[PDB]
């Protein structure tokens, strides 16, 4: 139903082939910018693989939502040499963490009993809060209806909201009527009931408050020993109530292109205490991509632990992190889930974070594209690309430190491909990337650079425009004018000057 | 691929002017019967046909009549309905014309001592027959080089057959050809032993001309005479 | 590659109410 | 040849479908669609639409080389599933005939004018012979002066043809009884039913 801004979560797609003829099939995830997902604005995360008959295959997709509200997730999949194909866009709810809470207040309106000159001034101070979450939703429905006799109530409703206040009339014609008016900001309310009859006002308010992963301790580790390629999976867990956890469930996703070792899996299956659904075996591999493991109990005492071998088929593409999920029968809202990846400690896929604001990362580092002789037609093909919002030339002022994120501060010089920024050279630019990429980018102070990335990688900052350097934002050394005379360089001096003049002063070929 | 028209047939038999006494459409044939085919002159069945579906090259087929209690008196004759890209190119046989491709004209005829080819040799054509798909080539045998089992008699007259579906495999009458025959069909036909060779792929074809020299002619020929002396003496 | 169907031609399923055709 | 086929769609609206046929050693296909993937050898993916409550048509242009090579898996996938329809194609030479006046009665202890213990059946390739078309010879040994018949009444289990002259006349239906019958008149009159272990 919901996930939250900047959580790492696995969504689990199932693929069904209700046919015969075993099939080879291809499953692409899509790229959507509101997500740090396996996929990138250029290369979609795809897997090709096979599935039996009447048969079914779990495909995990790991993702961190970033922007919140509703956002589309799209999976598509096609069967090799055949009609069969299918896609799915399902919208997904990203919310700010914190829980829903309702505070109701109820005033009586009785101008005859309470008001001054038949005129009753009722005000409701904005109800105090702040077990709240900042800049979160707040929904107050205000709700009057007259009490039944001969009543007649003129009624006023005023908020800072606007100046032109609302006014309702109530009499015997509509005493029993819904007099609702809502506002999405709690603030002092000003009802003025001037009349005679009686009436009920209910101010109903809603907002999010708060105080992940209890119930179970859970380590998960993984790493090699050599045989197509191989590695070891180790899962550790422990209830912590006062007594052994009854009937628990261990949930596992396989890293992309990975399968559980038939042998080992069988070695666990033997038990009056551990059970695994029947599962196909081929070349000593089990055909679950998602293996669930039902056990009879789990100590609150000692770390109960188990392990199995996991093997590879094709080294294909990125290797998507894997999920492990503990949950007790008596507690099926157990959100105790954790990730693993051979070379990722936490297993949480790369992202960059400042404040609330989060953005992608490519996971794979980004090298500063080096090249001596530049093909001007080609280069202009590259830089003249659907997914390239802008091409600047630009001198790198400061290099600064912020939360393991380097901010290479840039000032913009020439504007080749005009960005979306109405005026780049105006306000300085902040090009941010993780420490990990320090040496492979290898920037230096006071050098010039042809940089060109995509708008996709912007990062809403406080009155300073910043991008994040990606396996998609391209930077290059623009040899300085002096350096010009040199041998290592005259050539680049030229190629550039000409590519520059060319792009900056004429569109894109096609 | 040619379906008859049962209805036309019906009338030829059902009526009391019955010309025959029972038409059966049987697995490809239109088998009629009747009491006596005359001798004082002819007797004549007739009926519509159509293209059930499009066929290629349709090999023509059989028409044949005989006496029930004496099939000994048959008489059969072939016939057809109307005579005469890459797939079309069935792999039957393959000539190779350009006198003197140097790639090959000079290469070791390593294909010749290859255990598959039993019979390679020079010979000139003489007769070109062609009936009932049959394209036969009475060739008179010159320079032999390599004898296999069925030793061509040198003076005798071999026969090469391949049918009109082929287009590479087309030889000039009376034009001397080297051939590299991989299929034999030695038929002790009582009096003597004539061999018929087929004309397959993996086979070879080439030509030089006779009568008198011919300028560019003495280039190739160099090689032919060469490998000739080589293997006859003994290249193997 | 080339063993499948063209994304441009695959059209995702996108509409899933729970109750419709209120007529 | 050009194999015709037809796909019918009985259902409400329209419906699309793929018809791909497996190729075989002995049948050129004209396309190099052979595409083998995950153990499977088949044709490109058509992609035809067939109108509502109607019928669409199908062709495969093909030609065979191996004499009498058979059998073609023909498949049709549709938004409902896969049909593997299986056919068998029949292929043939050009002007047929069968010499057979071959035979012997072997009888060791010369109970009939002469002892007979040997016979050679030569190998006669008839000159006008079609090319590349194996000469085919069918061998038969059998029990008594009556064997062939017996074996024909019991064998293939049908009131066999045991002749070759077209079914037309009445005489023809009567013949259908002759073998059965003489086998009987023998089987019974000699008293031989033990013969069958059954
Ligand atoms: C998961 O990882 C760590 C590191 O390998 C473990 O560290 C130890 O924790 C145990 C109790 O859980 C302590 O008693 C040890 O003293 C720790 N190590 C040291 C420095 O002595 C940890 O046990 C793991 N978690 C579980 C609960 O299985
Ligand atoms: C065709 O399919 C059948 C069963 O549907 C299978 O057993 C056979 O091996 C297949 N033959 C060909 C020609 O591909």
């Amino acid at each position: 139903y919901s996930v939250v801004k900047n959580e790492q979560v696995e969504i689990r797609a199932i693929l069904h082939n209700y046919v015969n003829e075993d099939i080879y099939v291809r499953v692409e995830l899509l790229y959507n910018p509101a997500f740090c997902s396996a996929s990138t604005k250029g290369q979609r995360y795809r897997q090709q693989f096979p599935i039996k008959a009447l048969s079914s295959r779990a495909v995990p997709f790991v993702i961190v939502p970033l922007e919140q509200g509703l956002h589309d997730v799209e999976i598509k999949a096609s069967v090799q040499e055949a009609l069969w194909s299918d896609g799915v866009r399902k919208k997904l709810k990203v919310v700010p963490e914190g829980v829903q809470k309702s505070i109701v207040t109820i005033v009586k309106l009785d101008p005859r009993a309470k008001g001054v000159g038949g005129t009753q001034l009722e005000v409701i101070k904005a109800r105090k809060l702040d077990d709240r979450v900042p800049d979160t939703e707040i929904e107050t429905k205000i709700i009057i209806q007259g009490d039944p006799k001969d009543l007649n109530l003129d009624i006023t409703i005023e908020l800072p909201d606007r100046e032109v206040p609302i006014r309702y009339r109530i009499n015997y014609e509509n005493a029993l009527l819904a007099r609702t008016v809502e506002t999405k900001l709690n603030q002092d309310i000003t009802v003025t009931a001037s009349g005679d009859g009686k009436a009920t006002m209910t101010i109903l308010t809603f907002y999010n408050a708060q105080l992940v992963c209890n119930k179970f301790h859970l380590n998960v580790s993984v790493e090699n020993i050599h045989l197509k390629g191989a590695l070891m999976l180790k899962i550790c867990t422990r209830y912590l109530g006062e007594v052994d956890s009854t009937m628990t469930i261990i949930d596992i996703s396989m890293l992309t292109g990975f399968l559980p070792d038939a042998e080992d899996l069988t070695r666990l299956s033997k038990g009056v205490d551990r059970y695994i659904s029947r599962y196909e075996v081929d070349n000593n591999m089990a055909q679950k991509v998602a293996v669930i493991i039902y056990l009879n109990k789990v100590s609150h005492s000692e770390d109960e632990c188990l392990h199995f071998k996991i093997l590879k088929h094709f080294e294909v593409g990125f290797i998507q992190p894997g999920s492990v999920k503990v949950y007790s029968y008596y507690n099926l809202d157990e959100k105790c889930t954790k990730f693993y990846h051979p070379d990722k400690g936490t297993g949480l896929l790369n992202k960059i974070c400042i404040g609330n604001v989060c953005r992608c990362a490519g996971e794979t580092c980004s090298s500063l594209n080096h090249q001596e002789r530049i093909d001007v037609p080609l280069q202009i093909e590259k830089a003249c690309e659907t997914n390239v919002d802008y091409v600047y030339k630009t001198k790198l002022l400061r290099i600064e430190e912020q939360d393991g994120n380097d901010i290479y501060v840039m000032d913009v010089l020439e504007v080749i491909k005009q960005g979306t920024d109405e005026n780049p050279r105006a306000k300085t630019h902040q090009y941010i990337s993780q420490r990990k990429c320090q040496e492979a980018l290898n920037l230096k102070v006071n050098d010039d650079y042809l940089i060109w990335g995509s708008r996709s990688d912007l990062l809403p900052t406080k009155d300073k425009i910043s991008y994040i350097i990606t396996k998609n934002t391209w930077i290059e050394r623009w040899p300085h004018e002096d350096e010009c005379q040199e041998e290592e360089f005259q050539k680049l001096c030229d190629d550039f000057a000409q590519f520059s003049y060319t792009l900056t002063e004429f569109g894109c070929p096609t | 691929g040619i379906s008859a028209n049962e209805e036309d047939l019906k009338a030829l038999v059902e009526g009391v002017d019955q010309l025959f006494t029972d038409y059966q459409i049987k697995d490809g044939h239109v088998i009629l019967q009747l009491n006596s085919i005359p001798s004082s002159d002819f007797l004549c069945v007739r009926f519509r046909i159509f293209e059930l579906f499009e066929v290629g090259f349709l090999s023509p087929a059989t028409f044949t009549v005989y006496e029930y209690h004496r099939p000994d008196k048959q008489c059969t004759m072939f016939y057809s309905t109307s005579n005469i890209c890459k797939c079309v190119e069935a792999d039957c046989g393959q000539m190779q014309e350009e006198l003197d491709l140097t790639i090959s004209a000079e290469t070791r005829k390593q294909t010749a001592c290859k255990p598959e080819i039993a019979y390679a040799y020079k010979v000139s054509i003489t007769s070109i027959t062609v009936e009932n798909v049959f394209v036969k080539y009475k060739a008179t045998l010159l320079d032999i080089y390599k004898t296999g089992e069925a030793v061509a008699e040198k003076d005798s007259e071999i026969t090469f057959i391949k049918k009109v579906t082929c287009t590479n495999a087309e030889l000039v009458k009376g034009r001397q050809y080297l051939i590299m025959g991989k299929e034999a069909l030695q038929i002790k036909y009582n009096f003597s032993f004539r061999y018929i060779y087929p004309l397959d792929s993996l086979t070879w074809i080439e030509y030089w001309p006779r009568d008198t020299t011919c300028s560019s002619c003495q280039a190739f020929l160099a090689n032919l005479d060469e490998f000739a002396e080589d293997i006859f003496l003994n290249g193997c | 590659e080339d063993g499948f169907i063209a994304d441009s031609d695959i059209i995702s399923r996108s509409d899933f109410p729970k109750s419709w055709l209120w007529l | 040849i050009q194999l015709k086929g037809t796909v019918y769609n009985y259902r409400t609206s329209g419906m699309q479908f793929c018809v791909k046929m497996s190729a075989v050693e002995g049948i050129c296909t004209s396309e190099s669609p052979v595409i083998d993937h995950q153990g499977t050898k088949s044709s490109k993916c058509v992609r035809q639409k067939v109108e509502g409550s109607s019928s669409h048509l199908v062709t495969f242009t093909v030609l065979p080389l191996e004499i009498g090579l058979h059998n073609i898996n023909f498949s049709l996938e549709t938004w409902f599933g896969k049909e593997i329809l299986v056919k068998t194609l029949r292929v043939v030479p050009e002007g047929v005939k069968r010499e057979s006046y071959s035979g012997v009665t072997l009888d060791p202890r010369g109970i009939y004018g002469t002892i007979s213990r040997r016979k050679e059946f030569p190998y006669r390739i008839p000159l006008d012979l079609v090319p590349k078309t194996e000469i085919k010879r069918i061998l038969s040994v059998k029990g008594l002066l009556v064997g062939e018949i017996l074996s024909a009444v019991l064998s293939q289990e049908g009131i066999n043809i045991l002749t070759h002259l077209p079914k037309g006349s009445a005489e023809a239906e009567l013949m259908s009884v002759v073998p059965v019958f003489y086998v009987f008149h023998y089987l019974e009159t000699g008293n031989h039913w033990n013969i069958f272990h059954s």
